[PDB]
């Protein structure tokens, strides 16, 4: 995206990021910039260790007998992505995190859930792993000798435009990653993805509401997606389904009593 | 997605008998209507092009501020992506038009889209106000009647605008 | 699409020689630009090898050579040194 | 779910382009076939009942340990029976969907998708299926185009279970 | 992912002490009952596919809902939905039998179905009862007589009934 | 290339399938448009030269100051006007071939795809193209299921080059 | 073809790393168990023969369908009894290659992948070779160590074809 | 944290099928070592400060100039040799952590992994640590298969230190 | 891959048979082997990288022509990625001692490794004289006569000098 677009939505370093490709020949300091590259992008930008840095793929990309692609699947297939974002995963996190790493895109529809989850149980984590690297679009994209990088934030030629909404729910920021405490992750895309529609988008900058006087003892806001049903005491009439409440620190316990009180259910809570 | 015939084929699965002899009817009179259908996708996509450039002469012509330095529409790049947006709503208005349902114009193209331009800072109202001057521009050319064969065209002229009305309601 | 996957013979690595890629409408929708024309060597496992074959004649290469290795590992390809 | 406007759009949104005359043939053959198809699945409708029970009637002609063998499989008692018409009546369906539809999109969303699974978990051999449906090849009465767009959905699930 | 050893490592080094003369003894009793554990792993892996199929057969025998057109089972697609359901939560009920903790079928399986099975429109009082009827089963072909050597296996059948409760509890 | 045949084969090998009824769905309307596109591509090339003259004509009227200014781009002298000839007649005759094949491949192939750099390299506008093709719409001389045909080769070329 | 062994070196190649402790208590469950693994093979390998004849009796006497009705995928004639025994001799021999390598990699590369392609392009019901493998299960005789590990391959097989 | 039961499961998990004979013996050679790796943890456990102050002792022996060279990465003052004990606290119970898991898990997980870094930006030599562990391997005292499994920790930490 | 016991499962499918009773007694052979391959490989495991740093620095010593400025192993990066050849010739020799058959190290490391050399301009010579040094260093760790329980392991050593045989003869 452009300057303006991005510097609100922080993704300025994703929109000025070159695709590298290793061309043929290649010096020492190209092949190591397109394995840390890979090591950045496939392993979701975490702190890579050399203990597991995975040195025989390293020397066949470095010897040329494997392909960037190759060393992707490699990486992709280790014990290291098994253990980041595979073991201690629910499915539905794990294919998004596939899609974000190998493909760098956000899924689409469930359908596409289905199918990865399909393959899983048909043939494996290395026949689901596959799936991807060899797919119609890593090929288009990436193809044999470029390093995957995150397309969902540009206009691509198959995409959905719900994809470039759940980028910012799958990409989170550049000085981020896909571990968390205990590298069980929760997915942020079922309650949309299996209901074909979208969130907003609320990313750094955008995140941000106006606080004025109405902010409290701490001039700060929160922000509250909320899906509202009806109330059986029927005191107010509900409007829509989806609601927005922007409330103070000061209520902020009060207010997520009220939501529960009244039976509905907190999607999203964050700053504001 | 659906088209006008997985559509009714999706409920009937859905509920679970076979469908009816008056959606048989219903189907066969879109039938009747498919060669207008075809004749309306094929005008538009020949005049896609004029459409888009047409529609966004008037649009930047009654709002100014748009292509004013710092306005949405500035820079090559953002000018770029501006036209290739009503491109891409005029293209899936005519996948709409051509399936006879809606769903891959909802569910490919207009879902999102609201939040997708309220996360760039696209004015929605300004897109929605180009997506009604190519509803004109469209209606216009599919209801000319020089170098066509004469008849009833309301019906599917109908399902076009609202398939355009459909497009200016998921923007703003 | 196979199912020689999910086995360790499957892991039997081959070495595809394709000549001829070029530009086309099929090529069209590549978002990279590609380098080589001449003698591509793809190193590919047996489990793999469907996929490999489609995506090689889907893009329009030519298949003039398809080595087999006796081996999981792609040390014999010894085309990029 | 496969049909011809269905694929048309998504192979045009796939090189990203406008409906060139390509899809707008594809559209007409659609419409040369959808009269005759949605004649056959009116046929079929109204002979659904008499197609359904002489085809569970030929499986158990065919087959009959099915109606003999006691077993949860199997079609021995009165509640297996009922099953069956319901299977039948199933691929019927469906089957007048592909018809409505102008595509074996139906059979591959909700028949054809799984069912391997289905005949291995639940032990229910294709071959019954496969002579059902191979009655509704030899009994629905069908001519000219509406007979061959029919048959072709019936030789579908008939390649997929066999 | 943890299992009944690497759980205790864990919570040892968290508080960065080593382990005490119990909690070894703990271990190993644990080790002691591991032959138990062992064996009932075998169990439900060799009789899998019985439970699966047979947990099946009664779920949509006593709630016909999933059955009629428009039920979640219904549909070759999402039965065989369902069918892989019933085996993956029989397959993360077994792993963590095997570990001896329930990390990997918290972490690995759990987490999150029941906001998936939510938002999927999949119901989960469904789901559980089927997840109850395999434990019955299951709980059946541990506490099998025939072919094995005798002995108490209170502990482990214990610890089965208690992840199937867990596998239940977190979907509905 | 972009054709009804050639498309549903590589849908069909895209989900790796066999031809359903969906694409002999689409071989239907091919042939049924086939014959249209096939006497209209022998109409268009019967007078193919009087239109590429008349083509050259229309732009050299709209556009006189490709006739007056000197340049390589311009058909100033006689190898400009020679050029510009060729370059219509390279239009006319992938439209007749778009006619005989029955979509837009003959122009992805050939024409459509890359014809921005040849606008850009050298100095070419594109307006004096698409104002020949506007000549090729207006004196075609088909009528009904041929022009329409025909039409959307036309409108292909100008929409790509507009 | 997973094994207790190869498993190990394979998980220690895919992180690239020497053989730790684990990979040891790997090879010493392989061990203990191999012994009790190559008398069982043994003990199968002396009653293949009959283990044979009886489990094709008993798929026979409870599938008798298989013995009159004519057919290719049946055994009615000495072709299909002779194609039915090669099948279950085929079966417990993968099984006695599952007890000497003490995994089921055996059974998972040279029978349990693809026999879902079997079992519907040559129409042959898997409850037909689950009879068989709960004949073998049923009438092998071993007990202890071995029993456990023999019935362990037999219910896989009944697993995956079930 | 690797270890035999939970790699098995990984594996199993990866592979997405159930727990066949292979992951049963991995779990039967887990329970093989297990009762002496707990009983040797418990052994460490008991002369945990013996070890460490006599690892220390002789780390001083043996490098004698981290004992009077002055610097923040020497033990020339107090503080350097409680960090030196509090280092080989931290070795020793890792190797008990990985004794009682039975695995190098806790030692990858924990210690292994990224202390190239913390030897290389705190300036502490690696073969300090080295020969703590050999210390620990000539004094901590195990017989049979307790001071087999110990010592491949003691060398696991030994070959990713040197 | 194989190991002792999928070798001869493999062989004796592609000939179609059971294995003989020779062939159960030459596994039981190898099964009474197995505590002493394991011991051979946990030795090798636990001492495999004094037995690489020792070995290099003796090859260096011997061949001078390798360190030298402009030499194979000459540049960090270079020796570096030496040193890692002698850990990657190490690590499948003990797989293969592991395993019992050496269809790990020449399918996953030897296949193809001469010609990679050759066409690096790497000196397999000299890696074949390293790989001698690793061998002579792993036969007299494994061969130790004390810290161990005595008995006759002559064929385990045989079996591994076999294995680094055919490492150096499929560099040289
Ligand atoms: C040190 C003074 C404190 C501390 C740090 C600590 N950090 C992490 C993990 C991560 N840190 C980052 C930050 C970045 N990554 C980047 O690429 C960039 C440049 C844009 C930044 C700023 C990230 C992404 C991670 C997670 C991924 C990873 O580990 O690589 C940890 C690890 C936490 C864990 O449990 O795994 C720690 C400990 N911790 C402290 O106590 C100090 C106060
Ligand atoms: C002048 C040399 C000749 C000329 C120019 C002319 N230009 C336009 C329209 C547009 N020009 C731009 C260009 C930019 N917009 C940008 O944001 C930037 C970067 C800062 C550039 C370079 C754009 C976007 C338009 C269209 C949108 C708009 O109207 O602003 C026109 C009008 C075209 C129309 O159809 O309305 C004209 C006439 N015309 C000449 O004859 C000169 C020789
Ligand atoms: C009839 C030809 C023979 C027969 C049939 C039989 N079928 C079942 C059970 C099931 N059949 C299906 C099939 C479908 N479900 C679908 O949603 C669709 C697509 C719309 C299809 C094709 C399924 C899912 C089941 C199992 C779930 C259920 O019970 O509904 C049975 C019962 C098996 C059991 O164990 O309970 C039987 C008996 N049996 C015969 O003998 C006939 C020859
Ligand atoms: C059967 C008892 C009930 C039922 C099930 C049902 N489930 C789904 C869909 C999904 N189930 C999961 C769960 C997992 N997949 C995995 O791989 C793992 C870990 C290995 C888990 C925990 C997921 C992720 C999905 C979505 C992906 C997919 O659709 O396959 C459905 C489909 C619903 C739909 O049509 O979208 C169904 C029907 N339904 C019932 O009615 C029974 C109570
Ligand atoms: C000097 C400050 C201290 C010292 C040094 C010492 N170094 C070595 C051995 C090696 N040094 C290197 C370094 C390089 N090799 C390179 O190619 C490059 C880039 C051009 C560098 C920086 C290498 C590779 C070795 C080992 C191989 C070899 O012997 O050449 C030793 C010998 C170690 C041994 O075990 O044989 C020594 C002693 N030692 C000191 O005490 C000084 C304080
Ligand atoms: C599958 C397991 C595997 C193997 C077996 C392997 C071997 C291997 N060794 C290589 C290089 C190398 N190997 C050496 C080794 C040496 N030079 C000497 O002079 C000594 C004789 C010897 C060490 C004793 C050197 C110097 C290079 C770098 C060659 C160069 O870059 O010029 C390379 C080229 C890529 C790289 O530089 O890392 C490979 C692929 N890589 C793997 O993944
Ligand atoms: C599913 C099909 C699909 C749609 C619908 C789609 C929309 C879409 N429009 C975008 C941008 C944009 N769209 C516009 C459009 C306009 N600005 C204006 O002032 C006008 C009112 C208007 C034109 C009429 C602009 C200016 C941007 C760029 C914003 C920026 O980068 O700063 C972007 C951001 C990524 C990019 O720049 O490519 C998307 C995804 N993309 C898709 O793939
Ligand atoms: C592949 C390119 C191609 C196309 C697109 C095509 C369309 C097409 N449109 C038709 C009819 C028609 N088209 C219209 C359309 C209209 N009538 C009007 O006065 C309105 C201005 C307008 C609505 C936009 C009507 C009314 C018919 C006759 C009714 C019908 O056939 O459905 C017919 C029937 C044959 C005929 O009478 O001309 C065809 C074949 N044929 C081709 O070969
Ligand atoms: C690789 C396949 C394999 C397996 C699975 C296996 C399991 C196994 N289970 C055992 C014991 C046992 N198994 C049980 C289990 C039970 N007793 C009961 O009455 C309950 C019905 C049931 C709980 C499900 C008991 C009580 C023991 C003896 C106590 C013990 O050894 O832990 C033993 C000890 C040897 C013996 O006495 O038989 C083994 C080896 N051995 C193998 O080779
Ligand atoms: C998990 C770590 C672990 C390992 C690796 C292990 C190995 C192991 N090696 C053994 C025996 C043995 N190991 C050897 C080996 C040798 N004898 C020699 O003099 C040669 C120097 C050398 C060949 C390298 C012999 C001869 C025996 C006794 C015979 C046998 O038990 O097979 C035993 C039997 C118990 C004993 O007597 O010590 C065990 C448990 N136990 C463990 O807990």
């Amino acid at each position: 995206t452009s300057l303006v677009s991005a510097q609100r939505l922080g993704i300025v370093a994703v929109d000025e990021a070159i695709p590298l490709e290793l061309r043929s020949r290649s010096t020492e300091e190209e092949v190591d910039a397109v394995i840390l590259a890979v090591y950045r992008q496939v392993l979701g930008n975490d702190h890579l260790m050399s203990q597991e840095r995975l040195t025989s793929a390293e020397s066949l990309l470095r010897g040329r007998e494997i392909s960037v692609r190759d060393f992707v699947r490699a990486v992709a297939l280790s014990e290291v992505y098994r253990q980041k974002f595979f073991h201690s995963n629910p499915q539905n996190r794990f294919i998004e995190l596939n899609y974000k790493h190998l493909l760098g895109r956000a899924p689409y529809d469930q359908s596409e859930i289905a199918f990865h989850t399909d393959l899983y149980h048909q043939g494996g984590y290395e026949a689901e792993i596959n799936s991807y690297i060899d797919s119609v679009e890593y090929t288009e994209n990436f193809g044999d000798w470029v390093v995957p990088y995150f397309r969902g934030f540009a206009t691509q030629r198959n995409q959905k435009t719900v994809g470039f909404s759940r980028s910012f729910q799958v990409y989170r920021g550049y000085a981020t990653s896909d571990r968390s405490q205990g590298n069980g992750s929760r997915s942020r895309l079922t309650r949309e993805l299996a209901r074909n529609t979208a969130s907003p988008v609320y990313a750094g900058s955008t995140a941000e509401s106006l606080r004025g006087t109405s902010a409290g003892s701490r001039n700060q806001m929160y922000r509250l997606q909320v899906i509202q049903g009806a109330a059986p005491g029927r005191g107010t009439r509900v409007r829509r389904g989806k609601a927005e409440y922007l409330v103070s620190y000061d209520n902020l316990s009060a207010k997520l009593q009220q939501i529960n009180r009244q039976g509905d259910t907190v999607t999203m809570i964050s700053l504001a | 997605m659906f088209d006008v015939f997985t559509r009714v084929v999706s409920q009937a699965d859905a509920r679970g008998e076979y469908l009816s002899g008056s959606q048989l009817d219903a189907l066969s009179a879109t039938v009747a209507e498919g060669n207008k259908r075809i004749d309306s996708v094929n005008r538009i996509t020949g005049n896609a092009s004029a459409i888009v450039s047409n529609a966004a002469r008037a649009l930047f012509a009654e709002q100014p501020q748009l292509i004013q330095p710092g306005g949405n529409a500035y820079t090559s790049r953002r000018m770029a992506a501006c036209l290739r947006d009503m491109e891409i709503i005029l293209r899936y208005v005519t996948y709409a038009t051509f399936t006879g349902d809606a769903s891959v114009l909802e569910d490919r193209c207009l879902n999102g889209l609201r939040e997708t331009y309220v996360a760039l800072g696209v004015p929605g109202a300004s897109v929605a106000a180009g997506v009604q001057k190519m509803k004109e521009a469209a209606l216009d050319i599919v209801n000319d009647p020089n170098g066509i064969t004469r008849g009833d065209c309301s019906a599917i002229v109908a399902e076009i605008a609202g398939y355009f009305d459909r497009a200016a309601a998921a923007v703003a | 699409a196979t199912s020689s996957r999910q086995s360790d013979a499957g892991n039997r690595l081959f070495v595809y020689e394709v000549i001829g890629l070029s530009q086309s409408t099929m090529t069209d929708g590549l978002d990279y630009p590609i380098r080589r024309s001449g003698s591509t060597f793809i190193t590919v496992p047996l489990k793999r090898m469907n996929q490999e074959m489609r995506r090689i004649t889907r893009m329009g290469g030519k298949i003039v050579s398809i080595k087999p290795l006796e081996g999981d590992s792609p040390l014999p390809h010894t085309e990029g040194i | 779910m496969k049909t011809p406007l269905t694929e048309a759009v998504s192979t045009a949104d796939s090189q990203g382009r406008f409906l060139s005359s390509t899809e707008l043939q594809i559209a007409f053959g659609r419409l040369r076939q959808a009269n005759a198809g949605l004649q056959a699945a009116k046929a079929l409708t109204d002979n659904a009942q008499s197609l359904v029970n002489g085809a569970a009637q030929a499986v158990y002609n065919k087959f009959p340990y099915t109606t003999q063998t006691q077993g949860n499989n199997f079609a021995a008692d009165q509640r297996g029976k009922d099953k069956c018409a319901r299977d039948i009546g199933y691929y019927l369906r469906i089957v007048t969907y592909c018809l409505v539809a102008g595509g074996t999109g139906p059979l591959d969303e909700y028949l054809i998708a799984g069912i391997d699974e289905i005949n291995r978990t639940f032990d229910l051999s294709p071959s019954w299926y496969v002579e059902a449906l191979k009655y509704i090849k030899a009994n629905h009465g069908l001519s000219g185009d509406a007979r061959d767009e029919a048959n072709s959905y019936l030789d579908y699930a008939i390649n997929a279970l066999s």
